[PDB]
RNA sequence: CGAAGGUGUGCUGUGAGGCAUGCUGGAGGUAUCAGAAGUGCGAAUGCUGACAUAAGUAACGAUAAAGCGGGUGAAAAGCCCGCUCGCCGGAAGACCAAGGGUUCCUGUCCAACGUUAAUCGGGGCAGGGUGAGUCGACCCCUAAGGCGAGGCCGAAAGGCGUAGUCGAUGGGAAACAGGUUAAUAUUCCUGUACUUGGUGUUACUGCGAAGGGGGGACGGAGAAGGCUAUGUUGGCCGGGCGACGGUUGUCCCGGUUUAAGCGUGUAGGCUGGUUUUCCAGGCAAAUCCGGAAAAUCAAGGCUGAGGCGUGAUGACGAGGCACUACGGUGCUGAAGCAACAAAUGCCCUGCUUCCAGGAAAAGCCUCUAAGCAUCAGGUAACAUCAAAUCGUACCCCAAACCG
RNA sequence: AGGACCGAACCGACUAAUGUCGAAAAAUUAGCGGAUGACUUGUGGCUGGGGGUGAAAGGCCAAUCAAACCGGGAGAUAGCU
RNA sequence: UAAGGUGAUAUGAACCGUUAUAACCGGCGAUUUCCGAAUGGGGAAACCCAGUGUGUUUCGACACACUAUCAUUAACUGAAUCCAUAGGUUAAUGAGGCGAACCGGGGGAACUGAAACAUCUAAGUACCCCGAGGAAAAGAAAUCAACCGAGAUUCCCCCAGUAGCGGCGAGCGAACGGGGAGCAGCCCAGAGCCUGAAUCAGUGUGUGUGUUAGUGGAAGCGUCUGGAAAGGCGCGCGAUACAGGGUGACAGCCCCGUACACAAAAAUGCACAUGCUGUGAGCUCGAUGAGUAGGGCGGGACACGUGGUAUCCUGUCUGAAUA
């Protein structure tokens, strides 16, 4: 899940980041606070995924 | 165990001169 | 019996605060000494 | 422009308590946790978009963390900000 | 630990 | 769920 | 099949010591001969820790004071409830600022803390609690004073100081009443308001500064008048007529409260207005300020507590009624006036006097230079938008601040 | 009108007693002086150690003052215990 | 590298991975809030308030970048007077702060010793300030020596508690010369002939070596005591490995290691060869450092306290010759 998205264009990279932030990051957080989340390992996994996308954007845009 | 941080100052009641 | 220490945050900060020390070179040496000693509190922080 | 992602991070979690429950059933207002800064405008926009509800006004306050005495050690909790959001006549959650 | 916000809250007399 | 370490022998009656 | 160390015993040397061993101990010790010393403790009012003594003695922190019943509990003089008694009441009440920093509220626990016990607590653990366009901070302005580009001076460090920029203990726009939480409210809810800016529409119009002028803007003491807060009495409304004599009566008890804002404009105080012409004054200019002339009327203008209407056929309201996890919740709700007294508070940064002669700057009003005047901008009305951020718990003559 | 008079708040401390391992490293109780002024007080500034300030006592300068406090020269020196 | 992992107190819950992108280690990259030289202004440090320029959902409002001071350089503007200068704006370069000691320089005590104390000593010590480096400073004779000779500076052992200085008191204390470590000499004050001509500094390439992860790494069993043996007893083997650490008592042969032999995609310091850039070889002639040397006055440094006092430095006033 690192080189799969390396070759995509910047437009899709921004799109996938938005849905990563939108869903599975905000929704998971609300679920965990309310106590309805039992698989807490998704939170860390989603956070790392967001970091991966941002790393690609910087090495794509500008430099 | 602990040195008294304050030492009272006395007076000379009896000059004894 | 009024005692020597009459607390006042404004006077404490303006007298021994971090910016007061940095104003003069002597204060800068005071900070330098306390950094060397490793003190957690460099100065009186509000 | 990072307004969309900003709105997705200001909201942290809902607040559950007796005061929260009575406020919801009586004043039709939701109390929730927000980021440390979380300006009132950002909270208002975030609730409108993420929760797809209409809001009237937002009141925010900062709660200071308590000092706890854990084991042989003294510790302090982190300050957090809670906001009261007053929904209009139409409420969803 | 250290609190740094002694802001004034004067209730109207 | 918070771990509780062993306290001093004059600990609170917990 | 038991080292060091510890603890006894028995032998041994003129001595400091040595040897063997019982029990505990649990894994290190070291012959002989040489080598090097942080090499030997009873004292130094020696240093550190531990433990005695006085001694189960003094004391238990204002001589404002307690008594009883019930409840909870293993246990009640101290906690909860109830009925009496006593203390403060210009405080020992209710508020803040400063300073503390969760001590606030609920549940639970009694080890330590509380000069005693403790079920209790400002104690332990967990959870909850601080809601602002109008309060304050922030912000605009400045005093004492601080810093200080250049600059002056000084062996170095550095000292002083201009332009500037900071600095509230001061000046500057705006909200009141009622209700509600176990704990927040002028912040939440209901009702009724107000202030400053952006944008847009319409009708007019010259706008335009760190520059000019006005204003802001100020002492002490003294006296009277007008008031209000508030109080007392009468009336009115609701209830009572009463365990020891009397009490339907000029008798007894309780209530009789209502804001900001908006409109009116008063008691009082201050000042003469209006028009025209001119002037090397206000570091340039000026329709503004100042000054000089005339004509005209005798009034105008500014300020101003309180009162009165609306706010409000609303809210509040004694009491009554229905249920109580028996703490409290819900419903209903009459009268709500007048007179007298009266402030240290308001009119009043007023007025009258006195010598010691009593801040500054901005906000605001006003006049112009440069510049633009088909623009821009300003005025008036309406609509819409915005008013962010931080403090908001609790103590605050005290058990929470300094001792 | 008054460095006017009597007297609370407020400021000060003349006398006595208590208290001296105290409630308190200067207080309490009962009296006492000033109390519109050379008054008192809040907040914020300025003056720094052979110096400050002083209606002047060698007073005060963080419970320490005939030369504050902290670190250094420093293991000063001690014909003394 | 890998069959284990998600740091610790500190278990749990929910999961990843097991033949390769789980985790871990190393190189090179990305992100890197706010305060702090803090640098847009201010400020009670981790806070408040801005201006300009770039792009965008309801005007609403957002995102990024820039905006300190000083020194030098260049451009454009620019007074009191024509010119001009001062001054102002803009752009680029450099500095700012911190850090244990060592180094150089600017200032500079007292206690103490002298059995008092003032010259003197303590001592150019403590301390304060400034500047730079990995070292710094000094350094190629207007030096010594003795008329015999050596040839930059620096450091160590002698000379030597010697000669001297000194209320000739307390104390201070060399040099010449000798033995060692290490050695390196140059340039400008100027013209001509010849002009990459050696040596240097900065950027590429290649070899070697080293650092930043690592890999393999020999050889023991049976009985006795015992909670457990690595111990006792008996018989074996390894050693270019009995250095250490761990393992239920003391292990060369159980484990990690050790001697030994290997390892680098990428980044790096060192020694060489090969390119580029910039100053620059060799010969002839000439020149060869003036308010200076020296002197008067007052001080300081040289062991040397003004003494018969040479030599050096300096505040003040003077002042040559130049081969």
């Amino acid at each position: 899940m690192k080189a799969k998205e390396l070759r995509e264009k910047s437009v899709e990279e921004l799109n996938t980041e938005l849905l990563n932030l939108l869903r599975e990051q905000f929704n998971l957080r609300m679920q965990a606070a309310s106590g309805q989340l039992q698989q807490s390992h998704l939170l860390k996994q989603v956070r790392r995924d967001v970091a991966r996308v941002k790393t690609l954007l910087n090495e794509k845009a500008g430099a | 165990n602990n040195r008294p941080v304050y030492i009272p100052r006395p007076r000379p009641p009896h000059p004894r001169l | 019996m009024k005692r020597t220490f009459q607390p006042s945050v404004l006077k404490r900060n303006r007298s021994h605060g971090f910016r007061a020390r940095m104003a003069t070179k002597n204060g800068r040496q005071v900070l330098a000494r306390r950094r060397a000693k490793g003190r957690a509190r460099l100065t009186v922080s509000k | 422009m990072i307004r969309e992602e900003r709105l997705l991070k200001v909201l942290r979690a809902p607040h559950v308590s007796e005061k929260a429950s009575t406020a919801m059933e009586k004043s039709n207002t939701i109390v929730l946790k927000v980021a440390k800064d979380a300006t009132k405008a950002e909270i208002k926009a975030a609730v409108q978009k993420l929760f797809e509800v209409e809001v009237e006004v937002v009141n925010t306050l900062v709660v200071k963390g308590k000092v706890k005495r854990h084991g042989q050690r003294i510790g302090r909790r982190s300050d957090w900000k809670k906001a009261y959001v007053t929904l209009k006549e139409g409420q969803n959650l």
